[PDB]
RNA sequence: GAUGUCGGCUCAUCACAUCCUGGGGCUGAAGUAGGUCCCAAGGGUAUGGCUGUUCGCCAUUUAAAGUGGUACGCGAGCUGG
RNA sequence: GUGAAGAGGGAAACAACCCAGACCGCCAGCUAAGGUCCCAAAGUCAUGGUUAAGUGGGAAACGAUGUGGGAAGGCCCAGACAGCCAGGAUGUUGGCUUAGAAGCAGCCAUCAUUUAAAGAAAGCGUAAUAGCUCACUGGUCGAGUCGGCCUGCGCGGAAGAU
């Protein structure tokens, strides 16, 4: 368990991606069901630490995005191909 | 080097305290005299028994005088007797090559008990089980 | 040199190709060395790399090889006008990209693996880092 | 940090004077410091000389931390002398003595000598032993360098002017 | 002293002092250990 | 629409990854000379037999007979093997 | 794409790189690339930060309490971290090998007891024991502290011929 902070993004495409990451903030996904995807941005940092340890891909995250919570479970883990930092991380709806 | 303390512990069997060489010229330096801890010795050990060295405490003064007290024979080589195969135990814990009841472990805390640490008969006894856990003798009584 | 048991072909074009591998991380053991630089190793470096390894980890741990040469190339001796004729294969490289995963241990500590990769590479010359699956 | 929180003392017995970064004391039995600090505040009590960390440096409180302890060296420096004793594996290699001339040699055709500074006093009465009882901590073992710098213990036998330890092993000799 | 260009370590009475912009090894219990660089 | 090849002789000059001398560290450093490695270009760095060989081998010395560059230094200086 | 067949401005100068295509004149003005301490035209500019090697101004494997920034973790007044007082006991100078290797040549044991703590042991020493010291642990001390991680800038590694 780790309750993580968490708001939108409404910043899309390749350039601004790049861009988000040296800020501290990676882009990612919320999706399941048959709800609306949610674009996030986590905090680069924060996730960094949390997803080292087994917990995050094994038990119930809180992404607080937004004043609201949604219980999701990392899915897939989309990380630096050479380097423990992080590019984007998918999550499926718990 | 060769400097040694006066309140040694040392092993000898009989006829291996008249050398000087395998007790050290550290100890033989000292106001502990060859000569006469040798047939002291060999004079008692008659009695118990004997085959591998037996551990002996001298303690030393300095008007060239000492007094030793002659411990029983070790709990290694009474478990030894007590598995019935004796001479060493090779490379304990890689083999068997003995077997030790309860009631062996039991007898030889009892004996060896004035020289032992121990809150009971029972602390003595898990000390000497130890020795056979050590010695490779099982325990599977 | 090591090479390949099976072949199709005898030479080889030198290739230049980007970065990335699909194999980036560990799928079997809990250890690995992946890569950071690239390059091309001759082959005698994997020789080397594979012996260091084994003496540490001994028989306790468990093996799993990834990269293996497969591009031959060819050199011409010295004395030689170049581009006229081509050489022989006296070269078997493994063109190696970021993240190119190594060996592979598991059944060891975790300090005990990282010093038998530390003797592994290091007679293998690019940069490498460590590896723990975690349980992904 | 420790040290250089630490609070300063200047013991009974000994003066200090004003200072903008030397670090001089007065009296007797202290009274002889001439060292400088560059990152000092010269900042003084009525029993502590302070020290703190002057402008344009970040770093500069590792030269209070040392100062601290330099001043209170040079207090027991003049009080206690030092080198009481420094003593030589070897014979032939002996010494004299003309209570401001120690000489030592180590076999030497000539013997070597020191003219001990002003200041710093010395006589022994054992001559394979160097007593020197001088002033200020400092003095003393640079002069007490140059006396066992001549010939040091060696790890096979332990030949050489010592000072109050020995660096040797039991090392087998070869060509035996 | 002797060129060696890696501190490792040799033993736990290695200092492993820095002196000027190398770092050597100063080793009070075998003077084998000691080292110019680092 | 010509920059004489190599070697020697003769005359050198510079660099140091130093052969010798000077100063050290470590030594399995008994002494003794050494071995190894570091600093050091100030100065110093053999004559003959065979061979054009540079080089090499051999003989006998010496503190040592270093190494490389300088058009594999130097033929508008010599020789022409 | 340029030079070829293009000058000019910049790259110390340097056909091929960078900027920009010279009808001609005018001791005119505005910019580009590129610059603004002096030689040598214009900022010793403003704001904030980093760096002491003259780094910048040649180098890698690799090595290092160099130093700045960030996040997390371990430890901390229920006393950490350094130093200092100690404990360093007993079965057991345990067994093989060796006359004697009995913690510490090699090989094996490496258990158990005494307890606030005390390995049948890390090295010196002895063929090897004996001894000396020690990772191990309690008290005193009195406030922060220990290693990794991401990351910026430095350091060593770095020897040549007028």
């Amino acid at each position: 368990m780790f309750t993580i902070n968490a708001e939108v993004r409404k910043e899309q495409g390749k350039g601004a991606s790049r861009r988000l990451r040296a800020a501290n903030k990676f882009p990612a996904i919320i999706y399941g069901g048959k709800e609306a995807p949610l674009a996030i941005e986590l905090d680069h940092d924060k996730v960094m630490n949390m997803q080292a340890k087994a917990e995050f891909y094994s038990e119930v995250l809180t992404i607080v995005v937004d004043g609201k919570e949604i219980k999701v479970k990392a899915q897939d883990v989309q990380r630096h191909p050479y380097k423990p930092k992080l590019q984007h991380i998918d999550f499926v709806r718990a | 080097a060769k400097k040694v303390q006066a309140y040694v512990k040392l092993q000898v069997a009989a006829g291996m305290a008249n050398p000087s060489p395998p007790v050290g010229p550290a100890l033989g330096q000292q106001g502990v005299n060859i000569m006469e801890f040798c047939k002291a010795f060999n004079a008692k050990t008659d009695s118990i028994e004997k085959g591998l060295p037996i551990p002996v405490v001298i303690t030393v003064y300095a008007d060239r005088s000492f007094t030793f007290v002659t411990k029983t024979p070790p709990a290694a080589v009474l478990l030894k007797k007590a598995a019935g195969i004796k001479s060493g135990s090779g490379k304990p814990n890689k083999d068997k090559v003995g077997k030790i009841s309860r009631a062996q472990l039991q007898e030889i805390a009892q004996t060896k008990a004035a020289d032992m640490t121990g809150a009971d008969i029972e602390a003595m006894t898990r000390s000497i089980e130890g020795t056979a856990r050590s010695m490779g003798l099982v325990v599977e009584d | 040199m090591l090479q390949p048991k099976r072949t199709k072909f005898r030479k080889m074009h030198k290739g230049r190709n980007r970065g990335l591998a699909q194999g980036t991380d560990v799928s079997f053991g809990s250890f690995g060395l992946k890569a950071v630089g690239r390059g091309r190793l001759t082959a005698r470096q994997i020789e080397a790399a594979r012996r260091a390894m084994t003496r540490a980890v001994k028989r306790q741990g468990k093996i799993w090889i990834r990269v293996f040469p497969d591009k031959p190339i060819t050199e011409k001796p010295l004395a030689v006008r170049m581009g006229k004729g081509k050489g022989n294969v006296e070269y078997w490289v493994a063109l190696i990209q970021p993240g190119k995963v190594l060996y592979e241990m598991d059944g060891v500590p975790e300090e005990l693996a990282r010093e038998a990769f530390k003797l592994a590479a290091a007679k293998l010359p690019i940069k490498t880092t460590f590896v723990t699956k975690t349980v992904m | 940090s420790r040290v250089a929180k630490a609070p300063v003392v200047v013991p009974a017995g000994v003066d200090v004077k004003i200072n903008g970064q030397v670090i001089t004391i007065k009296g007797k039995n202290g009274e002889l410091t001439r060292t400088l600090n560059d990152a000092v505040e010269v900042k003084h009590a009525d029993n502590t000389l302070t020290f703190g960390p002057r402008d344009g440096y970040a770093d500069g409180w590792a030269q209070a931390g040392t100062a601290r302890a330099l001043l209170n060296s040079m207090v027991i420096g003049v009080t206690e002398g030092f080198t009481k004793k420094l003593q030589l594996v070897g014979v032939g290699y002996r010494a004299a003595v003309k209570g401001n001339v120690i000489n030592l040699s180590l076999g030497f055709s000539h013997p070597v000598d020191h003219q001990l500074p002003a200041g710093i006093t010395a006589e022994c009465p054992t001559q394979t032993e160097i007593v020197l009882k001088g002033a200020d901590k400092q003095v003393i073992g640079q002069v007490a360098a140059d006396l066992r710098a001549y010939r040091r213990p060696e790890p096979y036998k332990g030949k050489g002017v010592r000072y109050a330890d020995e660096v040797v092993r039991t090392k087998e000799a070869k060509k035996k | 002293m002797k060129v060696r260009a890696s501190v490792k370590k040799l033993c736990r009475n290695c200092k492993i002092v820095k002196r000027d912009g190398v770092i050597r090894v100063i080793c009070s219990a075998e003077p084998k250990h000691k080292q110019r660089q680092g």
